[PDB]
């Protein structure tokens, strides 16, 4: 499938709408859409791009830097998270960690 | 954190960067012997100092030292334990860690670069302070059936976790460390890597090859030095390619598990091999290997 993927941003305020397939990950989809996202090791290896889900799904299974815990509350990783659903979500989200 | 530790039984995130725990060094050896390509090291740490646990499969923080080069504290750099649970030692004191030193030319000024963290490991010195952060892993668990068939497939520092796996299985130590687990299944290691000297751990793994012909088969992958019939240097996924057929029968099975590990983009040609070869059988890899996730049967780890 291909689902929308609405960004949004606690600050500028942005509830910018985006449309991902079933096989990419949320980062290169809205990233190449118009939205430049912040990341690094885009590996699945780092915290630079995590995500705090609203309301959705998406596919962890490719991760292993990756707490059950902080998985537990919905926090994703927008370079390698593929849409298992409609998803909204809130990027800029590394800070809540650590 | 530190304290926290209060439900389930796999030691998971037992310490926190807001609670290092400054592990020391014990060795640091090479893995990659004159003609190999880059720099790899065994390092192993000394646990003594605080309550550090783990398994096999879990990854293990590192922290390194510096608060100038920008501006912030240095981050997390997590690094697959290369060790089973009780450490390298075969008692719980100690932990091994199999750290690739990163270099590259700069995208722009084409200067070679070196990530903090592993080039801090790599050269780094016995009885050096580490700060260690709690394990931070579940999703390459070991089952704990010896019936159980352990498919590996890794590429360079992704041997970590199958060392973990194959000591465990087929260390003499272990096996009394653990009497009840006495592996007497089936596993096998798709091993890939640039050139025999590159070969890390070999002449452990193969080791345990001699001795355990019924339980564990061992296929390298030498892109520098072996060719398919086809006329290609000899990739991973050349290789399971090749045992396409037999590795997708194996994974048919009712508890045969699969664990891959090593740098990203090692799992695109391997979904292709089983997506052919099962096709023939008439079924979607993709759709099949969709479910095996679900029941647990597929670990995928690469970064
Ligand atoms: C679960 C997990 C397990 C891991 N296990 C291991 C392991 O066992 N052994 C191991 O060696 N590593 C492993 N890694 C990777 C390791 O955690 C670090 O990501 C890696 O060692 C980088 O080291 P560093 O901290 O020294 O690099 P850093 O200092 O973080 O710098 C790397 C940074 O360089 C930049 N970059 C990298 N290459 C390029 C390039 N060519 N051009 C432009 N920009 C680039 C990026 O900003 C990148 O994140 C694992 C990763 C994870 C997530
Ligand atoms: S950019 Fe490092 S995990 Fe996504």
């Amino acid at each position: 499938a291909t689902f929308k993927v609405t960004l949004i941003n606690e600050a500028e305020g942005t509830k910018h709408e985006i449309e991902v397939p079933d096989d990419e990950y949320i980062l290169d989809a809205a990233e190449e859409q118009g939205y430049d996202l912040p990341f690094s090791c885009r590996a699945g290896a780092c915290s630079t791009c995590a995500g705090k889900l609203v309301s959705g799904t998406v596919d962890q299974s490719d991760q292993s830097f990756l707490d059950d815990d902080q998985i537990e509350a919905g926090y994703v990783l927008t370079c390698v998270a593929y849409p298992t659903s409609d998803v909204v979500i809130q990027t800029h989200k590394e800070e809540d960690l650590y | 954190t530190q304290a926290k530790a209060k439900h389930a039984d796999v030691p998971v995130n037992l310490y926190r960067p807001n609670a290092p725990f400054i592990g020391k060094v014990i060795s640091n050896e090479p893995l990659v012997k004159e003609g190999g390509i880059g720099i790899v090291q065994h390092i192993k740490f000394d646990l003594t100092g605080g309550n550090l646990k783990y398994i096999e499969g879990q990854s293990i923080g590192i922290i390194p030292p510096g608060v100038d080069k920008n501006g912030k504290p240095e981050k997390l750099r997590l690094y697959s334990i290369a060790s089973t649970r009780h450490g390298d030692d075969v008692d719980d004191k100690t932990i091994s860690l199999c750290v690739r030193q990163l270099e590259y030319k700069h995208p722009e000024s084409g200067e070679t670069v070196y990530g903090v963290c592993s080039t801090y490991l790599t050269h780094i010195e016995p009885g050096s302070e580490v700060k260690i952060t709690g394990p931070v892993g579940k999703e390459m668990l070991l089952p704990d059936d010896p019936e159980a068939n352990v498919i590996m497939l890794a590429t360079g520092t992704g041997i970590a976790p199958m060392r973990t796996y194959l000591w465990r299985m087929f260390k003499d130590a272990e096996r009394a460390a653990n009497p009840e687990y006495q592996f007497k299944g089936f596993s096998w290691l798709v091993f890939g890597v640039p050139t025999t000297p590159n070969i890390l751990y070999k002449e452990e793994l193969e080791e345990i090859q001699q001795k355990y012909p019924d339980n564990f088969r061992l296929t390298y992958a030498i892109s520098r030095e072996q060719k398919n019939p086809q006329g290609g240097r000899m990739y991973i996924q050349d290789r399971v390619a090749e045992h396409a057929d037999e590795l997708w029968q194996l994974i048919k099975n009712q508890k045969t598990h699969t664990y891959i590990c090593g740098l990203r983009g090692m799992e695109e040609g391997i979904d292709a091999a089983l997506s052919a070869a099962a096709a023939k059988e008439g079924v979607t890899w993709s759709d099949y290997q969709k479910d095996l996730k679900k029941a647990g049967r597929w670990h995928v780890e690469t970064y």
